[PDB]
């Protein structure tokens, strides 16, 4: 087990044994039976992994905006800059986004029921690389880099997972109180950093007492 | 005699152990009971079969520059006369609707007195003039291939309905839009196929 | 709109409505002097009424012929007509409230049950173990799914029938 | 003119006997208890339907039980 | 003091400061966001 | 020995009983001959006041 999310004294019950990003945090205890707790473990990463390939786009980019070599729109108005185009591609994007996903996630739907469960002619001929080494880390889809015996760069993969789950929401609430970009609202924080918060400008609380 | 798996590492169903067209895949568990499966499997082949003639026909108008399927029934609210190939055949509304019922339900009335459970489903003799279910071999292939293309009769059929009612355009031409421009003429921008478009 | 109402800012009467009311206090207040609590207690109430009428009509809700707004329960017409925030929103709400109060409730019994003399623990409660479940019941929904789907919520034919 | 009835169940209690006011129930011996008693009601002429006795029983369910019937004077409790 | 602290463990006392709670929360969510209708 | 041990629970089978498809502890059993000799107490009460009843050895099963 890694350190604990409280310094001091918070025993946990079940997370002692071997997990990965284990620090100790659940308190609801919401992962005490052990095969819901598979599960949650795997949207974890999910939700870990898709975050930071998302927040990539709003960050990578909008660097280059503020500094002015790309005039790209930014994430809140993204969607109404597409369609206007003349050469655009108006919105069967959610169906086909849906009837694409159903087809590979059900796939993976049904390998944590049956692990390594995808059968000899039921693809064309690719069915041995679609096996999996385990739950959530398969194998024939990265070329290289895995084939070490500490596997555990697994705890940046969730470290660096978890925190891009903060930013996205942080996005979010940043871009619905304070107007602007994300890079915009740091740019602001260094230049007159206890003037622009969530306190005083950023109406997250009311307060207004101005004597 | 598994033809395939719908879903692979699916648990296998021992309803549906061995029979032509097994794919292991009633999910809702329907034909859990041995004598309601022959019925569905009498049912099957028979919504089958009739789909598969009603597609071809469909086809067969709109290929040959006839009409529409859905236009046929209209002359008689106009009174005009019904045509095959442009032939004009006498017979009447009420005639059609009389030699119907009555050779139908000679037809239907002596399949269901059979009592023979394997030919409710593949009768024998008259019905298979050339002989090709003398072979074993040939004759469980060959009842794949009717199981196979009639589903693909049946689930289309149900597509000449849907696509004609929320667009009222014919077969081919409703084709011709997907291949001109696939991204734009789909089922999505019909604004009637699915609710909030 | 929707089902022959009239928003109730295009309404003629909801207008009524407010010149009527209004009218009642400016003449309560005739009778008290500017500078008196009694004059600052009305002026606060007209405050306030102005303030009531104008959110309303704000909110996009339908007022109807008598003038009075009135509530759409379809969420199908509620999302088409952005009347959502009436009824279909107020219903998740609750349901989270109501299902945190049973989760609460149904841990503490159980728990109690566990012990000896559980009778004493339903009239002299055990404080820190009520407060601990109901500081714990935030994710009342995941705990039930799970209870669910693991067959541990409901029991089996061991309880008492009359026959 | 009411029906008293008592079942197999009975154990030699005493309790429904000493309840009773109109002494209509006697206790007789039986080989079916521990305490080789059991209840009787030979004079149900004289029950008045009071039903104290069924509160005395203290088993899981009643093994006397006082069906109401056809009324008379005395079972009407008329001193007229 | 431990069968004080028993007493006010009843369920007389405890509903008391529920009620203090549940009223004291309400009353004070109507004073500030004066009377609500519609949730935005 | 003619019946269930002392001490073990046992669940009971009369439908007329306030405490049927329950469970309780065997208090004693007699091995006399008596009808209903499986001495049973609940935790509890009917609705008269009584935890305690004698039921017979085809009226009681074992637990759960
Ligand atoms: C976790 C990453 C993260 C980061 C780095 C920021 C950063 C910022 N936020 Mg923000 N925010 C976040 C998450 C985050 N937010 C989330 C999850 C929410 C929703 C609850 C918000 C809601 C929010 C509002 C409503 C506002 C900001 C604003 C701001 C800016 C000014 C600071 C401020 O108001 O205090 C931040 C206040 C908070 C309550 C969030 C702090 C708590 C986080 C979780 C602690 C994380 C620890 C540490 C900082 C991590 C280091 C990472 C770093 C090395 C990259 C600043 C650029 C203000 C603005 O207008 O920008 C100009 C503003 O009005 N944020
Ligand atoms: C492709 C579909 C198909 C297939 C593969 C079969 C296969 C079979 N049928 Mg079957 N059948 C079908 C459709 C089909 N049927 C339909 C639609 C009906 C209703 C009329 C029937 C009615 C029927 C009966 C009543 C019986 C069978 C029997 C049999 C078996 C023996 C005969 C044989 O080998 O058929 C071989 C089939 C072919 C070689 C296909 C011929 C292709 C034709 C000529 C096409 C004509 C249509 C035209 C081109 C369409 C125009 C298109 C338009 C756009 C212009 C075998 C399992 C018998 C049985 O059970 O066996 C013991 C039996 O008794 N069938
Ligand atoms: C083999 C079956 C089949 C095929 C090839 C088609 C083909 C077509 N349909 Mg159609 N349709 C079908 C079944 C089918 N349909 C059924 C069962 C229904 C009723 C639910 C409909 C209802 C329907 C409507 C309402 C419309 C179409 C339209 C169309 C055309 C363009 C849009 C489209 O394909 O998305 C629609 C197709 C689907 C959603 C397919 C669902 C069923 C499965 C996936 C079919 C199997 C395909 C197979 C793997 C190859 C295209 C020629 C549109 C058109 O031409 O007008 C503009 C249109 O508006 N269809
Ligand atoms: C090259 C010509 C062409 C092009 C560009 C398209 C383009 C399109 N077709 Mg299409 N179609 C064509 C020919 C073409 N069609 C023909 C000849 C047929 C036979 C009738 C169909 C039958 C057909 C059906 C039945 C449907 C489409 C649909 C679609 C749209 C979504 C793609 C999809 O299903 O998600 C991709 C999803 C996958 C699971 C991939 C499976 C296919 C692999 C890549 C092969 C897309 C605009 C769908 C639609 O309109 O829904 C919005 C739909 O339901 N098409
Ligand atoms: C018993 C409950 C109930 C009732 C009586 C109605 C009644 C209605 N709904 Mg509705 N609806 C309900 C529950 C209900 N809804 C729920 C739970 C949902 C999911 C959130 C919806 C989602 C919904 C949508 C999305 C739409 C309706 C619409 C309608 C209207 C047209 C008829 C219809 O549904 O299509 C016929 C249904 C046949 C089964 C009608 C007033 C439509 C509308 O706006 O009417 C103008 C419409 O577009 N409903
Ligand atoms: C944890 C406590 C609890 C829970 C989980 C339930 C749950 C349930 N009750 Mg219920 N009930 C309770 C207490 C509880 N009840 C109490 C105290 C009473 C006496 C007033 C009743 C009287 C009652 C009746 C008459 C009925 C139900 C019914 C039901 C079922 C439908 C919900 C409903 O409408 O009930 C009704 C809800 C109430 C009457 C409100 C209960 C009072 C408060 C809000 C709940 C008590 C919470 C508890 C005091 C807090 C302790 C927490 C602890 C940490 C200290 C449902 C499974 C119905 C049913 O039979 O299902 C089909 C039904 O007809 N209940
Ligand atoms: C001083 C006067 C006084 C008054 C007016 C009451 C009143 C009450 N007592 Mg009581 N109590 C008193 C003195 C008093 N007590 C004293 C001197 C003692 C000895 C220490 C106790 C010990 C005692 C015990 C042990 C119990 C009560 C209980 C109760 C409640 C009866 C249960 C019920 O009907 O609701 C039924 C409730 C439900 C069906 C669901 C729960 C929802 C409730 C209504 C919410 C809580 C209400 C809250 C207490 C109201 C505020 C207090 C009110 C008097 C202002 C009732 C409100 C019973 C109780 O449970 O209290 C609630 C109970 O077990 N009291
Ligand atoms: C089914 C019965 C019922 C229902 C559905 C309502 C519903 C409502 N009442 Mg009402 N009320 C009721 C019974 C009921 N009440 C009764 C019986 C009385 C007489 C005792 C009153 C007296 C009353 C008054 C005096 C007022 C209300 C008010 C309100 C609204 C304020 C909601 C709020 O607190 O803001 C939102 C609160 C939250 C979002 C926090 C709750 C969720 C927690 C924090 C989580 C609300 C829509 C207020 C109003 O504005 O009228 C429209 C108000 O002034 N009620
Ligand atoms: C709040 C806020 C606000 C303001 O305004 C701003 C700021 C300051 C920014 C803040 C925030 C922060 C955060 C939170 C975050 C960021 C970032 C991240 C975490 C990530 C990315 C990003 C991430 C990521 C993962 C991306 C990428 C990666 C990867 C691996 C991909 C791919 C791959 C794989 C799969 C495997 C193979 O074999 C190989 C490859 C092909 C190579
Ligand atoms: C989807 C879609 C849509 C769009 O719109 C269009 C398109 C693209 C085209 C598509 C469609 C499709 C369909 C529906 C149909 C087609 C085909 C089929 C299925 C059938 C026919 C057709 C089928 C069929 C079966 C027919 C025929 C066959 C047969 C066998 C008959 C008779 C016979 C038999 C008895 C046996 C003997 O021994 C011989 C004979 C005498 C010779
Ligand atoms: S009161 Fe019941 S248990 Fe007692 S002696 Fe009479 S019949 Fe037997
Ligand atoms: S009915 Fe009354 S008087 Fe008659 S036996 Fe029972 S308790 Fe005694």
């Amino acid at each position: 087990d890694r350190p604990l999310w409280y310094p001091g004294a918070t025993p946990p019950a079940h997370l002692d044994g071997s997990m990965l990003g284990d620090y100790g945090f659940d308190p609801l205890r919401l992962g005490t039976n052990p095969d819901r707790m598979k599960w949650f473990r795997e949207a974890e990463l999910t939700n870990g992994r898709w975050a930071m390939a998302a927040v990539v786009g709003i960050l990578f980019t909008d660097v280059f905006t503020s500094i002015g070599l790309v005039g790209l729109p930014k994430w809140w108005e993204a969607g109404a800059q597409t369609y206007p185009i003349d050469n655009q591609t108006l919105r069967t994007l959610a169906i086909i986004e849906f009837l694409l996903f159903g087809w590979v996630e059900t796939k993976r739907l049904y390998d944590l029921r049956n692990p390594g469960s995808q059968g000899d002619g039921s693809f064309l001929g690719i069915t041995d690389g679609l096996k999996g080494t385990e739950n959530g880390y398969p194998g024939g889809i990265f070329d290289p880099l895995g084939y070490s015996k500490t596997s555990p760069e697994k705890l940046d993969e969730l470290q660096n997972g978890r925190l891009a789950m903060l930013a996205f929401l942080g996005f979010a609430s940043t871009a619905a109180v304070n107007g602007q970009g994300p890079i915009e609202s740091l740019q602001t924080h260094l230049a007159d950093p206890f003037h622009v918060t969530f306190a005083t400008n950023g109406v997250s609380i009311p307060h207004f007492t101005e004597f | 005699q598994r033809a395939g798996n719908f879903a692979p590492g699916s648990e296998p169903k021992e309803y549906l152990n061995d029979l032509p067209g097994n794919f292991n895949f009633d999910p809702l568990e329907l034909g859990k009971e041995k004598g309601t499966l022959q019925r569905y499997r009498e049912a099957e082949l028979i919504h089958c079969r009739w789909a598969m003639l009603g597609a071809a026909g469909c086809l067969a108008v709109e290929v040959l520059g006839l009409g529409n399927w859905y236009d046929a029934p209209l002359w008689a609210v106009t009174g005009d006369k019904p045509t095959w190939f442009g032939i004009e055949v006498p017979f009447d509304i009420a005639t059609i609707l009389g030699v119907e019922v009555v050779a139908m339900a000679v037809a239907e009335g002596l399949r269901n007195d059979n009592q023979d459970m394997e030919k409710r489903l593949y009768p024998g003799g008259a019905f298979d003039p050339l002989g090709f279910s003398k072979d074993p071999k040939s004759f469980e292939d060959k009842k794949l291939k009717e199981l196979k293309n009639g589903r693909l009769a049946m689930v289309a059929c149900l597509g000449f309905a849907g696509q004609h009612a929320a667009t009222g355009k014919p077969i081919l031409a409703a084709l011709g839009d997907h291949l001109s421009s696939p991204f734009f003429n789909n089922f999505a921008t019909n604004g009637v196929s699915v609710p909030g478009v | 709109d929707i089902a022959g109402l009239t928003p109730c800012s295009e309404s003629k009467a909801y207008n009524k409505l407010e010149r009527k009311e209004l009218k009642v206090l400016d003449k309560r207040l005739k009778q008290y002097e500017p500078g008196s609590a009694p004059y600052l207690a009305l002026q606060a109430t007209k405050e306030r009424t102005e303030n009531r009428f104008k959110t309303y009509a704000k909110q996009g809700l339908l007022c109807g012929n008598d003038g009075l707004p009135h509530l759409i329960s379809d969420p199908g017409l509620a999302l088409r007509f952005n009347h959502a925030g009436e009824v279909f929103i107020p219903t998740f709400g609750f349901l989270y409230v109501a299902g945190y109060i049973g989760h609460v409730g149904r841990q503490y019994i159980i728990l109690s049950k566990e012990d000896a003399k559980p009778t004493d623990k339903e009239i002299i409660l055990d404080v820190p173990l009520a407060l601990k479940l109901a500081f714990q019941g935030w994710a009342w929904p995941l705990a039930s799914i799970q209870e669910l789907r693991n067959g541990s919520l409901l029991e089996k034919d061991e309880n008492i029938t009359v026959s | 003119a009411h029906v008293v009835k008592i079942y197999d169940t009975c154990i030699g209690c005493t309790q429904c006997v000493r309840a009773c006011p109109l002494d209509v129930l006697e206790m007789v011996p039986w080989d079916g208890c521990k305490a080789a008693q059991m209840a009787s009601s030979p004079r149900t002429e004289d029950c008045v339907g009071c039903k104290r006795c069924e509160t005395a029983c203290p088993t899981d369910f009643l093994s006397v039980r006082v069906y109401l019937g056809n009324e008379s004077t005395r079972s009407l409790g008329l001193a007229y | 003091m431990k069968d004080f602290t028993t007493y006010l463990s009843t369920a007389p006392v405890v509903g008391l400061g529920w009620a203090i709670f549940t009223s004291g929360l309400l009353i004070e969510i109507n004073r500030f966001f004066p009377d609500p209708l519609v949730f935005s | 020995e003619i019946g269930p041990k002392r001490g073990s629970l046992v669940k009971v089978l009369r439908p007329e009983s306030y405490w049927y498809n329950q469970v309780g502890k065997v208090v004693s059993v007699d091995q006399s001959g008596i009808r209903y000799p499986v001495v049973v107490r609940f935790e509890n009460q009917n609705y008269a006041g009584v935890s305690t009843n004698n039921y017979a050895l085809d009226e009681i099963e074992e637990v759960k």
